[PDB]
């Protein structure tokens, strides 16, 4: 997951990131963070459920 | 801020009302009691106070 | 608010306007067309401050942009030139409603036969 | 909604002395393959110019020409101006806006502060934004009854605002008039009525309690609802 | 702004025409469902040039109680109506025997023109509405319930069967959407139905006040 | 053309404000508590740049290499001098939405060189 | 800022700011502004040695005190202003090198980190082993109790 | 003619609803009270099921009189709780789900 | 208007009065004097056509007696005479507004810096140059 | 941090768990988030007792009355019967219209 949002850093400051509908360019930023560090609370969370 | 001043000649207190005719630039103050008069040129931040003053300078450069 | 501002900001127009205007409108009347113009209803005041005369300008480029296709695609028939070049500026003046966006369709038709000419 | 500054990329005004001869080669080649002939009264012409520049992108994104928006300084200030403008196959797009003889320069600015904010191009005054999205939850999608007699949930496109116009949008042309509803239930009471907002107030309520996936007995609402509307007006509870 | 105009005066004409057949006036079905192209056939498509004119638009029909008893629909060109215009109507009503008019305003109309349609009220019904209120059928909305005018006896069978007084019920302003939308004024009674949840069905009562 | 800049008069040191010539038709500049007056060159009064593309390059100022807290890099040598090290940062200003865009710095003294990739 | 370490004419509670990005620099004598002690880094080394440990260790005899550790330019007071400019290490492991350096630039170091909490917080067990409500809770019960 | 009136009171196709009397677990305590077995066939009359929903239907009043404003406004009150009744209590349903005596 | 006015409010003046007025007051007459204490690098325009409003406002008060008739007008308590309003202007400014610049005569230089290093900080908020100040930031505390 | 550092351990991401401990700036980010709830529940206390006395003020006398309409102070009707059904809500229970689907 880190990687993942370090890959996500990398790529918007290069202007390789696209806004979509109905949002900035920050807030996609941070949709595709807040995303990444989610999906992986939930996999660590079902692990240790498991 | 006050919009009724003393008058210096007759001295009644808010008896000068003061009248702002701003489209030909000018201020006009009047005692109601004593009927003195008094015109000043104005400009669109003068208010009733400095129409005021102009007339007490007005009076004491006279008076010398 | 925004609403006040609005009629304030029309206030404000209006009397600039009369100072930039004349005492009295100095109506040029009307030219009426020659019996030799060829445009459909030449006679029509729809469109205000539009001269006929101004009409045959627009028809004469319109006729320059035709010939320019037809010579171009190699067009058999002329008649057809003058009668859709007329077609053409009838429908410009049936459409618009005001002088300056009558000539900027008519340059537009211009500019989308240059271009179809171009395309072959 | 859409002024034209959310179109234009910069203003600025020249001194123009004669249109003949223009301050920029482009724009003087452009104006002289329209200053062909007296369209015109060259003694009611003014100097000063008004040269605007818009973005291609904003205007496409719009599907905005600049024929409507100069149809539209025409209805909003009549020929007593002079809009032209250039076609939208050049580098740029471009127009240019004189005035038929305070001063003329201080007069160009107030109409090009108004003509950007008050003159409005596209849409409805007070909906500032709109989102369109495929709902995937069944409470916003089409409910019918096939042909079979079996509720079939169909996904189509719905539109959120920002603001609320409900009269006015319940008119346009392709808007369901019969779903399209508001949250503001005042405009409710404004545009439905009484009973209306009697059913507009529950489902409000009935939104906030069960966000949380609470659940009270609907007398209760009903109840609170019918005491809010009784008397024909909506009562605060205040 | 021809077509826009089109539609827009064919949508207030059907909503009109909608008004007419729910508040028990004659109407056509061929009248009710007229398509856009027949209202461009009957009618003109070009508002700007005069065709169709407001004033062709003007309807006229009667009750199915009484033919006796008759509406007014006329639709001012000017966009703001004052008493004078307001004046030719009521002169042409007393000229017809017609004591109901429906006016549709564009832009909407003067206070002293308001004052005057108050002042001949028992003398001469005529109400007002603007043509964007009329541009869609807001009965037609889920949100609206069904409304039902209810006849004096109905309102005495009521009132004897509850035992209340009229100001015991609840109350409908007379400048109520659906209240205008049915011409009822002060002192009559609309049934509402409506579904519930719990009970599937349940009939309310308002007094127009 | 860009913004258009103030004058001021010669004799008293007041703003000018632009006027023209009825007789002649060109643009001067004319002072208003004097009677002043100077010929424009650039005919062009008021610009308004409603978009906004302004260049966050000239704003950046070489000092800031010599902030501890930014962080540094070695992948993007500068041309001016062939310095490695570089210091690098966000617009961190209005009117700059997707401001996400890094901004480089040459930390090699006496250097400078301000770039954008 | 060599004056204030070595407290010729600028005292300790100095407090000296650079804003570089813009062009002030901005000084505080005043009185009521909050200030903590950090330790000072150098290149990459902290300026705390052995000897200072050492002369800690016997400072009932030698009369080597904290005040010998601001004289000697190896601690400083730092205020939140000043702080907004430093580069901080949370332990001398992160002036480690590193296969990819994440700062390489600081300029002070924490004493200990623990040292964010107050009197009452201080008397609680593993805190960082707990949610933080309770951590709050405990703070005003450790005033309840009985002793 | 019920299931087209509940198709208009929900036009979703939500079947969820807030009733007084839990009718199934009613017809389970009667036939763990009766022994009922489901295996065998029933000595209920299915003319016997229509009959008796009908008389229980009139029992339970909300609005009670006799004249049309008190009869509709009965029939309101208990519309959705009476369709339910019908459709629970069917003779089909009755014959061949529940299989009571 | 059609621009964005600046207005400071100084202690024991009930009315908001024109920046550009109160420097006239401190001694400060052409507008390139004023605009020098407020805009250092005169290269940026951005900032000069940002400030042109202010001046607009104020451009019939060309005196620096006016500036502090005109501001003795605004005071709480009206004086008769001009010459005690002109002084109690005079008074104001220089005991009353930014006492920590100095509070005797001869300051007025120190004043008119530190007003137009205000005005400057303005500026740059309004341009989006210079990110606003946080209430709870404990540097901005004591 | 550095400036301009938006990775999880800047921004916020405690990437332990209770058991391993937290780090001091996870400790600290900890501390902001719950200080956060903290305050929501001690404004929310006052927030909602006054929504609470408002509603209570505005229906406390509407009643029952024995004709079984529902009636305010000044004998408005109010609702023709409770709840539309004129039963009480602790009685009813969820139930499933079976010719709905
Ligand atoms: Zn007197
Ligand atoms: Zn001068
Ligand atoms: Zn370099």
């Amino acid at each position: 997951a880190k990687q993942d949002v370090i890959e996500v850093i990398e790529k918007a400051h290069n202007n390789e990131l696209e806004p979509t509908p109905g949002n900035t360019l920050r807030q996609t930023f941070e949709n595709q963070v807040n995303r990444i560090l989610n999906d992986a609370r939930d996999k660590t969370g079902s692990s240790a459920q498991k | 801020l006050e919009t009724q001043f003393t008058c210096p000649f007759c001295n009644h207190e808010k008896s000068c009302d003061v009248k702002m005719d701003r489209a030909r630039n000018t201020g006009v103050i009047s005692c109601t009691v004593c009927l003195e008069e008094f015109q000043t040129p104005i400009t669109y931040l003068s208010e009733p106070v400095d129409v005021y003053s102009d007339w007490i300078d007005a009076c004491e450069a006279a008076n010398q | 608010r925004d609403e006040a501002h609005k009629r304030e900001w029309n206030l404000f127009y209006q009397k600039q306007m009369q100072l930039r205007k004349g005492k009295d409108p100095k109506i040029e009347e009307f030219v009426p067309p020659d019996e030799n113009c060829p445009l459909k209803e030449a006679s029509s005041r729809r469109i205000p401050r539009l001269t006929v005369k101004a009409r045959e300008h627009c028809l004469r480029l319109l006729e320059e942009a035709l010939s320019s296709n037809r010579q171009s695609t190699r067009t058999a028939d002329e008649a057809d030139l003058r009668a859709k070049a007329v077609e053409l500026e009838h429908e410009t003046f049936r459409n618009a409603k005001v002088a300056n966006l009558y000539k900027a369709s008519v340059l537009k038709k211009v500019a989308d036969i240059h271009r179809a000419s171009k395309d072959g | 909604h859409t002024t034209l500054r959310k179109v234009t990329a910069n203003t600025a005004i020249y001194y123009d002395p004669n249109p003949q001869s223009t301050v920029v080669a482009e724009d003087q080649e452009w104006v002289n393959v329209y200053y062909e002939m007296p369209d015109f009264d060259v003694a009611r012409i003014s100097p000063w110019l008004l040269r605007v520049e818009l973005d291609r992108k904003h205007m496409t994104d719009r599907k905005l020409t600049m024929e409507q928006i100069a149809e539209k300084i025409n209805a909003g200030f009549g020929d007593d101006l002079n809009c032209i403008f250039n076609d939208d196959n050049a580098e740029k797009l471009v127009l240019r806006i004189r005035i038929m003889n305070m001063d003329d320069d201080v007069f160009l600015r107030c109409i090009e502060s108004n003509m950007l904010t008050d003159m409005t191009l596209q849409g409805i005054e007070q909906i500032s934004k709109v989102y369109m999205h495929l709902p995937q939850t069944d409470n916003k999608k089409k409910i019918i009854i096939t042909e079979d007699g079996e509720f079939k949930a169909l996904q189509e496109w719905i539109l959120e605002t920002d603001g609320v116009s409900l009269m006015r949008v319940l008119s346009e042309k392709d808007v369901d008039p019969v779903r399209t509803t508001s949250n503001d239930i005042v405009e409710i009471f404004t545009v439905l009525g009484i009973e209306a907002v009697r059913k507009a107030l529950e489902r409000e309520l009935y939104h906030v309690i069960s966000f949380d996936g609470s659940y009270v007995n609907y007398r209760h609402l009903a109840l609170l609802c019918d005491t809010m509307t009784c008397r024909g007006h909506l009562m605060a509870i205040t | 702004d021809d077509e826009e105009e089109t539609y827009r005066l064919w949508k207030i004409r059907k909503t009109i025409m909608q008004l007419c057949h729910d508040r028990g006036y004659l109407v056509t079905q061929d009248e009710l469902d007229q398509t856009l192209e027949e209202f461009k056939a009957q009618f003109g498509d070009k508002p700007s040039e005069g065709r169709p004119r407001r004033t062709d638009l003007t309807v006229l029909v009667a009750h199915n109680d009484d033919p006796t008893d008759q509406m007014f629909v006329f639709f001012p060109e000017e966009p703001k109506v004052g008493i004078k215009t307001i004046k030719v109507y009521c002169q042409r009503m007393q000229e017809e025997n017609i004591t109901r008019a429906l006016i549709v305003v564009q832009q909407g109309m003067t206070p002293s023109a308001k004052q005057s349609l108050v002042d001949m009220a028992p003398k001469y019904i005529l109400e007002q509405f603007l043509q964007q209120e009329l541009l869609i059928n807001i009965t037609e909305h889920e949100l609206v319930p069904e409304h039902v005018v209810m006849t004096k006896e109905e309102v005495t069978e009521l009132l004897a069967r509850y035992k209340l007084r009229e100001n015991q019920l609840p109350r409908i302003q007379a400048g109520d959407p659906v209240a205008r939308y049915f011409g009822i004024k002060r002192g009559q009674v609309v049934k509402i139905i409506r579904p519930s949840e719990t009970a599937g069905r349940y009939i309310t009562y308002r007094l127009v006040q | 053309p860009g913004f258009v800049g103030i004058r001021f008069c010669q004799e008293c040191n007041n703003m000018l404000y632009p006027k023209e010539d009825k007789e002649n038709r060109i643009l001067l500049y004319a002072c208003r508590n004097c009677d002043y007056q100077q010929e424009a060159d650039n005919s062009c009064i008021y610009v308004n740049k409603i978009t906004h593309e302004v260049d966050e390059l000239t704003q950046i100022i070489a000092d800031v290499s010599q902030d501890p807290t930014l962080p540094r890099t070695e992948d993007h040598p500068c041309q001016k001098c062939g310095h490695k090290e570089a210091v690098f940062f966000q617009s961190h200003s209005a009117r700059a939405e997707d401001a996400m865009r890094l901004y480089y710095v040459c930390t090699a003294p006496h250097c400078g060189h301000r770039w954008t990739e | 800022r060599k004056l204030r370490r070595q407290m010729d004419i600028i005292v300790s509670e100095v407090s000296m700011i650079r804003d570089i990005r813009e062009r002030e620099i901005r000084i505080y004598t005043d009185a009521g502004r909050i200030c903590r002690p950090l330790l000072i880094v150098e290149k990459q080394k902290l300026l705390l040695k052995k000897r200072h440990i050492d002369q800690l260790k016997e400072r009932e005899y030698n009369n080597y005190s904290w005040q010998d550790l601001v004289a000697s330019g190896v601690v400083e007071y730092i205020d939140t202003l000043e702080e907004e400019t430093v580069m901080l290490a949370m332990t001398p492991d992160d002036l480690q090198e590193k296969e990819v350096a994440y700062c390489s630039t600081y300029t002070h170091c924490e004493i200990h980190p623990s040292m964010i909490l107050g009197v009452c917080a201080s008397i609680i067990p593993f805190p960082d082993h707990n949610q933080s409500p309770r951590n709050t809770y405990q703070s005003a019960m450790g005033k309840q109790a009985m002793g | 003619e019920d299931r087209e009136v509940l198709r208009v009171i929900f036009p979703t196709g939500d079947s969820k609803v807030v009733l007084p009397c839990n009718l199934l677990r009613m017809i389970w305590n009667a036939q763990k009270i009766f022994h009922i077995n489901p295996r065998l066939p029933s000595d209920l009359h299915p003319i016997k099921v229509v009959e008796g929903v009908k008389e229980l239907s009139k029992k339970l009043v909300i609005v009670n009189g006799d004249d049309p404003l008190s009869r509709q406004a009965q029939e309101n009150a208990t519309l959705l709780f009476n369709i339910h009744l019908r459709s629970t209590l069917c003779s089909r349903r009755m014959a061949e789900e529940f299989r009571l005596s | 208007a059609i621009g964005q006015r600046i207005v400071a409010t100084l202690p024991y003046i009930k009315q908001e009065v024109p920046i550009i007025i109160v420097f006239r007051a401190l001694g400060f007459v052409s507008d390139r004097d004023i605009l020098e204490h407020i805009i250092y690098d005169f290269e940026d325009p951005e900032m000069m056509e940002m400030v042109k409003p202010s001046l607009d406002e104020a451009f019939v008060i060309q005196e620096q007696n006016v500036a502090l008739n005109f501001i003795g007008s605004r005071g709480a308590k009206p004086g008769v005479t001009k010459e005690k309003r002109i002084k109690y202007a005079k008074e104001v400014l220089q005991k009353e507004m930014l006492p920590h610049v100095g509070v005797s005569d001869f300051c007025e230089t120190k004043k008119a810096y530190f007003l137009g290093y205000m005005v400057h900080r303005l500026l740059l908020a309004a341009l989006g140059r210079r990110e606003l100040d946080d209430r709870d930031h404990y540097g901005n505390k004591r | 941090f550095i400036k301009d550092d938006y990775g999880p351990e800047s921004r916020g991401f405690v990437e332990n768990s209770y058991l391993a401990g937290l780090t001091p700036t996870e400790f600290f980010f900890h501390a902001m988030g719950g200080r956060e709830g903290l305050i929501d529940t001690a404004v929310k206390t006052a927030e909602t007792g006054y929504i609470q006395r408002r509603l209570i003020k505005s229906m406390e006398s509407v009643m029952v009355k024995y004709d079984a309409t529902v009636r305010n102070s000044i004998n408005q009707v109010v609702q023709l019967r409770y709840g539309e059904d004129g039963l009480a809500g602790e009685s009813v229970e969820f139930q499933n219209l079976a010719t709905l689907k």
